[PDB]
């Protein structure tokens, strides 16, 4: 019956701090600890630490004791981790628990939806958009150099579906991304119809479309 | 010999937080929760998104009338509050009367 | 305290069991040390919280003032309008305050209360087999080990498994050794 | 440093049982919990206290510490129980540690390749960027190679890893970044790639 | 803020506060009182 | 409970003790049976009776509204009139829920306290002519029928009179038998 | 009372300790008297007198009644303020009439618990090497002078030193004379 709900992503460069929150339904006040775990791609989770009700004492793991902070703000029915000296390794997805009684232990038994902080040192950047120009045949649009993820890419307003391929992004070595659409058409279509691209980057606010030609 | 033992006991601790009771002020607690907010910030400021109709040296008359003095005022953008000073300086230029003049600023703590 | 026991027969607390806010001290061939009773702090906890969430609640409908203008000939209406709004927050403010009071008091009977639910339950496990010092302790008539005291801390203590050993013991007392 | 077999495996109806093991001052006094993750989902308690099961949870799923060690056991199980399940414990300085997880468990395709080459804008932009999709294969393993003229280039090369389609083959693609005067003055430049030992080829050639 | 007195801005969870009765927004309830609080652990000893 | 009586070291209550609220269960050579104690169920009857007639009498004078109409431009009076009127219902609901949740807490305590204290007239009518057995039970170390029962359940046993079998039961347990 | 000591285990208190509320009554070969214990009693009054303090303290500000008038076409605002200072006389008179009937039940179980715990302190200072009689008092196992009776009256009663005396004499009392 108890909902735990968290802050949105969060985008950090290294060696700077970000702090999640995480609201719990009910209350305000509780009786129950709760603690932050995170978990990398492709990894286990790793317990951080947890703060106890009323007590307010707070217990961290071996591996960030110094630099994790957990509060709460009790009448907000709120609790917040804060992580500094960020580094690459820290890109995980972060998840708060509640704990079944007032001890912070092995046993959690709701967990908030998670939310996901990202520590690269590419700041924000919009893409540059180039058209990728023509049996059937092949046409696209190369999305460039956009960080961070994600972007949108639909063609002609959503109208295309069929024969239509969005790749998964690249991750450079420059930290930016870059990933490339494809759709597969008619020859017999090639110098009359009309083929837009829409791209789409939220983070940078950029929107562009793309005229695709021969 | 003396024998294996267990005892009953509680939690001290190294607070002075202090609570009263009716019948004894000042006790030291272990825990204890104050839930008045006794801090402000000494500033007038946006209620949410919406900026305040902040009336400078103007009264109510004096922006609805357009007394010379209240240019400021001539098209305000939608308000939170509106804030007027104790006596504003520029009220009712030329000397009168303002008929059921607080009826009116009742209705206006409705828009 | 109402009910003796915090600062009473128990005189005193302990800066070394930090786990809890009630729980045991114990001592025995293996050493010693302080173990929190998870079952009784927990109900405090509960209950606490549940108290602290009632007056926030309660206290949510409350007069809420608001300002009203008056002319130089509607003095006895301004009068009127002051004194009904600072009857209000008189009132609310003893309400309050008083609330508080009161419930400062019953919280700190209830912890006495729970700390002497508590050695109670001990008391009451252990009956004859131990011997009450009357500072909060219990001596053993019989050996209790580690094991056997996590059965006094946890609900389980079997008494008619040590009986004999205690009968024995008593008796060795009685007769002077 | 709790230790738990990387994957297990059975069919539709069987009982498969997960272990989980550490030194005394983990599972030896302290209890253990088990979870379970399926992708896109936090973690999910399904046993604690060693052998207790929250409401919820069904008898199917077990678990019990047959000495320093644990082990959880599911019976009749589902293509729902297709997931990661992890031990938890209490490790006394003091922590939760959890173990490393344990992965509870189509003909040959030939890959379509489909190389572009610099678009003009970018050219104009003094960039390069050579772009080879390679989509609809299985098994899911390509490499890449690519050459400049007849000869290899290593130097500016992005691939990404392979890439589960909607339709369960797979995908991939390359890039390789370039000067415009690198892309202009060579003869062609072309993407290799292969796939169970049959390598295709594209190349393409400076607006010929 | 959510909450604004004739005196300043009040930034708090807190269910009461004393800066002054006349408040606009989401606010909590106004006291005179200069001191509340609750007990929450128990008599600390000596 | 704060008295730790019921739902403590008496573990859940009696479904078959229907005349009262408190009272005994008895066991001996010619059978076992409950038994109200009708003096204290009586006195809690009397508690409870008066404060359900404390809270209705106190509670009789209370803000009661009245309907007044106002006009199109006495709307600051209109709005004085309606907030004093909700001021008035506000206060006096705050006081009923109040009342009622406090009262309920010291009802609850009551009948704990009630027990508590009947076990205890047991205890120290009995003393050590019984064996305190730790659920709310005491074994005699006399042989005890239903006429000695009863002076146990009405005020008016007489140790003086078992204590020489008591003396000697006890120390036919202390040697083993 | 809920402690169950005042006119319960103790029935019916004494008219002859007159220089205190709780206190002690002895009985030993030099004569028998009364006497009063001081620590108790004065934290009693600090308690009470705190109390009555605090009543008046909370009750300081309140609401006044101020008189205005009003024409013969004013009817509708004389009744608004009519009814607006009635309407805090009656939330006033609730108040205190009702902080009034709860501190009373308080303080007189206060003085309960004073009695109780002031008779297990006692207690567990007496342990074994005294008899439980269930009136209120204790018999010695031991001669307990003049000198030993003040020693439980001020706390320092040494258990260890007559402890040997006492297992003889409950020696003697096991084995029949
Ligand atoms: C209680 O403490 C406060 C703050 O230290 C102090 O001002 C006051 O005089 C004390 N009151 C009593 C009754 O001890
Ligand atoms: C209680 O204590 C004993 C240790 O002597 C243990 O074996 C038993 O399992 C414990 N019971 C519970 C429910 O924790
Ligand atoms: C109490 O119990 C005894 C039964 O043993 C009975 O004879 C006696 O008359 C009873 N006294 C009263 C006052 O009911
Ligand atoms: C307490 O009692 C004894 C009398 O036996 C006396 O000698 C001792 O001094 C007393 N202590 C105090 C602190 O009054």
């Amino acid at each position: 019956e108890v909902q735990l709900v968290e802050s949105g992503a969060e985008v950090k460069k290294p060696g700077s701090s970000v702090k999640v929150s995480c609201k719990a339904s009910g209350g305000p006040f509780r009786s129950y600890a709760i603690s932050w775990v995170r978990q990398a791609p492709g990894q286990g989770p790793e317990w951080m630490g947890g703060i106890i009700p009323i007590f307010g004492t707070t217990k961290y793991a071996p591996k960030f004791q110094g630099r994790v902070t957990i509060t709460a703000d009790d009448f907000a029915g709120t609790v917040y981790m804060e992580l500094s000296s960020l580094r690459s390794e820290d890109t995980a997805m972060y998840y708060c628990a509640k704990h079944m009684g007032y001890q912070v232990r092995e046993t959690m038994d709701v967990w908030g939806k998670g939310t996901t902080v990202t520590v690269s040192s590419a700041s924000t950047k919009g893409p540059s958009v180039f058209p990728l120009a023509p049996g059937t045949a092949a046409l696209g649009c190369l999305v460039k150099d956009y960080f961070p993820e994600p972007v949108t890419v639909s063609w002609n307003s959503g109208a295309l579906t069929s024969g239509v391929h969005t790749f998964p992004a690249v991750l450079q070595s420059s930290g930016l991304y870059s990933l490339s659409s494809v759709v597969t058409v008619p020859s017999s279509s090639l110098g009359t119809q009309t083929y837009i691209c829409n791209v789409n980057h939220k983070p940078s606010n950029t929107k562009v479309d793309k005229r695709v030609e021969p | 010999d003396p024998g294996d033992q267990i005892c009953i006991g509680y939690h001290a601790n190294n607070s002075t937080e202090q609570v009263d009771t009716i019948m004894e002020k000042n006790v030291t607690v272990t825990h204890a929760q104050d839930i008045l907010e006794k801090k402000h910030n000494g500033k007038l400021c946006d209620l949410d998104g919406v900026k305040p109709l902040i009336l400078r040296d103007c009264s109510v008359a004096g922006w609805l009338l357009g007394n010379p003095m209240c240019d400021e005022f001539i098209n305000v953008p939608e308000w939170s509050y509106i804030v007027e000073k104790a006596n504003p300086v520029n009220d009712l230029c030329y000397p009168g009367d303002f008929n059921d003049y607080e009826e009116l600023k009742h209705l206006l703590s409705r828009i | 305290g109402l009910f003796g026991a915090i600062a009473g027969f128990i005189e005193g607390g302990w800066q070394g069991m930090v786990d809890g806010w009630y729980g045991y001290h114990h001592s025995n061939e293996q050493g010693s040390g302080y173990a929190a009773d998870k079952e009784s702090t927990q109900k405090a906890i509960d209950g606490v919280t549940n108290k602290v969430n009632s007056i926030i609640d309660k206290m949510n409908t409350q007069f809420e003032a608001v300002g009203r203008e008056f002319n130089n000939l509607e003095r006895r209406i301004e009068n009127l309008n002051k004194k009904m709004e600072d009857g209000f927050l008189d009132v609310w403010t003893y309400n309050a305050e008083l609330l508080v009071l009161m419930e400062n008091e019953r919280t700190l009977d209830f912890h006495d209360s729970n700390v002497k639910n508590l050695y109670d339950k001990v008391r009451l496990q252990l009956r004859d087999n131990a011997k009450e010092l009357g500072n909060g302790c219990f001596e053993f008539y019989h050996k209790c080990d580690n094991e056997c005291m996590e059965s006094v801390r946890n609900g389980t203590y079997d008494y008619p498994q040590y009986s004999e050993e205690a009968r024995l013991k008593r008796e060795e007392i009685s007769s002077g050794r | 440093v709790l230790t738990q077999p990387p994957s297990v495996s059975a069919a539709p109806g069987q009982k498969v049982t997960i272990s989980c093991s550490g030194s005394s001052s983990n599972i030896g006094n302290d209890y253990v919990s088990w979870y379970q993750q399926l992708p896109g989902t936090a973690p999910k308690l399904l046993i604690y206290d060693n052998n207790k099961r929250p409401s919820g949870i069904p008898d199917r799923f077990s678990g019990s510490k047959s000495g320093t060690s644990a082990t959880l056991g599911i019976t009749g199980l589902q293509t729902g129980d297709e997931a990661n399940y992890y031990c938890a414990t209490w490790d006394r300085t003091a922590y939760v540690v959890f173990g490393g997880g344990t992965k509870l468990t189509q003909p040959k395709a030939a890959p379509s390749v489909t190389l572009f080459p610099p678009s003009s804008e970018e050219l104009q932009a003094n960039k390069a960027t050579l772009v080879c999709l390679i989509s609809d294969f299985y098994p899911g393993a390509v490499t890449v190679a690519w050459k400049a003229d007849s000869s290899p280039v290593k130097a500016g090369v992005e691939t990404t890893t392979p890439s589960k389609q909607s339709n369960n083959k797979y995908a991939a693609s390359s890039y390789l970044s370039l000067t415009p005067e690198q892309w202009k003055s060579h003869r062609s430049y072309s993407c290799q790639v292969t796939h169970e030992g049959s390598t295709v080829e594209k190349t393409v050639a400076p607006t010929e | 803020t959510k909450c604004q007195t004739p005196m300043g801005a009040i930034n708090s969870s807190m269910p009461f506060h004393n800066i002054h009765p006349l408040t606009i927004g989401e606010c909590p309830k106004y006291v005179k009182s200069n001191r509340l609080v609750l007990a929450t652990g128990l008599r600390n000893s000596p």
